[PDB]
């Protein structure tokens, strides 16, 4: 609040304008980064009420209806595990809207595979989608269909191990 | 990476201090519902599409390419046999045509 | 107002139904990327002292 200090500071020119402009550029760049990463779909996709995906369990990654934050158990664990003229500007996208974007992406990739990323979301059964992914890596569809229960069990076990590993590693 | 949709090709254009890429991409449109199955059960054998997907318009079963609707008759030439019908969950019963059958029939 | 993230779309998922495209659109999109800047050189002695 010193007037004499500000009068002497005016002798140095537009340094303050440069610093404010650089900080403003960084601040808008952070919002642009969040838009680029999370806002890649213009449709908010939702999962069907019946979670019949041929044995595949997505409860640890889909949003929990019981939680007010509408986050997944994994996302909730992730948020729990992260802890004089200065101002902190809030982010343009809040955490619930970012979670909503991730939920839309999860619903699109579960119910439609890769179709929603290239155009309209085309529904496909999840085992058939997994078979398509198997064909992408050079394994025949029959292998997926014959061992579907084993593949679903392995996927569920791996997702649980991911949650345990995140909860158990500082 | 090269536009929204399935990328076909791209064109470069010079710009002042920059480049403009015209990305020509393929976007699917006018989608239609069909009833689908993982495999076709015929003669105690499970048939799976070589490159397409089994679809049904309500009464008849066909095999089509995944990114464009082009129904074709389910034959031995566009399907492959692996195992019986007891393992695959959701296998349906339909006939599988054989192109060689009229040749020895005549 | 509070922003709307996107138009709502519920995909009609079921265990035995698929959606197959019957047509296509050839879409051309623009992507602008900067390549270079203006090449500037400053005579340090002339700038500071003339
Ligand atoms: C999917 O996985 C979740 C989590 O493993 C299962 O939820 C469990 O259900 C059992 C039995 O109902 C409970 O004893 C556990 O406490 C539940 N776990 C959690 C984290 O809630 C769920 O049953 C699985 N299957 C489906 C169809 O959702
Ligand atoms: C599903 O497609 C098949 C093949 O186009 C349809 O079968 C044809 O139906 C027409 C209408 O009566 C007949 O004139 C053709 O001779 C049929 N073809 C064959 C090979 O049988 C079938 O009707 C379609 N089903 C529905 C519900 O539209
Ligand atoms: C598809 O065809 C198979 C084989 O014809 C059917 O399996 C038969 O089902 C009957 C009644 O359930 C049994 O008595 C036979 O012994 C079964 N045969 C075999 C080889 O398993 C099957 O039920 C048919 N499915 C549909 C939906 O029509
Ligand atoms: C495929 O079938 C589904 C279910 O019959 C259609 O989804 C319905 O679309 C209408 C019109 O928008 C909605 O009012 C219903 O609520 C939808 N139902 C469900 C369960 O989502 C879908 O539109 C059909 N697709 C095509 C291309 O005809
Ligand atoms: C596929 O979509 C194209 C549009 O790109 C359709 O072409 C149009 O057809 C209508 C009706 O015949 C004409 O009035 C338009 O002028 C056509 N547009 C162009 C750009 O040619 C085409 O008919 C559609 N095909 C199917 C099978 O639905
Ligand atoms: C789909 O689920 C129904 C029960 O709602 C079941 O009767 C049917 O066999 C299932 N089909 C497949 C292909 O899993």
């Amino acid at each position: 609040d010193s007037t004499e200090c500000s009068n002497l500071l005016l002798q140095y020119g537009s340094f303050c304008t440069q610093l404010n402009r650089a900080l403003t550029g960084i601040a808008v760049e952070q919002d642009k980064n969040t838009q680029e990463v999370f806002a890649q779909v213009k449709q908010i996709y939702k999962t069907p009420p019946i979670k019949d995906f041929g044995g595949f369990n997505f409860s640890q990654i889909l949003p929990d209806p019981s939680k007010p934050s509408k986050r997944s158990p994994i996302e909730d664990l992730l948020f729990n595990k992260v802890t004089n003229g200065l101002t902190v500007l809030p982010p343009l996208l809040t955490d619930e809207m970012i979670a909503q974007y991730t939920s839309a992406l999860l619903a699109g990739t579960i119910t439609s595979g890769w179709t929603f990323g290239a155009g309209p979301a085309l529904q496909i059964p999840f085992p058939m989608q997994m078979a398509y992914r198997f064909n992408g890596i050079g394994v025949t569809q029959n292998v997926l269909y014959e061992n579907q229960k084993l593949i679903a069990n392995q996927f569920n076990s791996a997702i649980g191990k991911i949650q345990d590993s995140l909860s158990s590693t500082p | 990476f090269c536009g929204k949709g399935y990328h076909l090709m791209s064109f470069p254009q010079s710009a002042p201090h920059g480049v403009v890429f015209l990305h020509v991409t393929y976007v699917p449109a006018q989608e239609k519902n069909f009833t689908t199955a993982p495999a076709i059960c015929h003669d105690g054998k499970a048939h799976f599409p070589r490159e397409g997907v089994f679809v049904s318009n309500g009464t008849h079963w066909f095999v089509t390419q995944r990114n464009f609707y082009e129904p074709q008759i389910i034959t031995t030439d566009n399907t492959f046999v692996s195992g019986n019908c007891d393992v695959v969950i959701g296998i349906v019963n339909n006939t599988v045509y054989d192109p060689l059958q009229p040749e020895l029939d005549s | 107002y509070t922003m709307s993230l996107g138009a709502e779309n519920s995909v009609a998922y079921s265990n035995n139904s698929i959606a197959i495209p019957t047509n296509f659109t050839i879409s051309v999109t623009t992507e602008i990327l900067p390549v270079s800047m203006t090449k500037t050189s400053v005579d340090c002695t002339m700038y500071i002292c003339g």
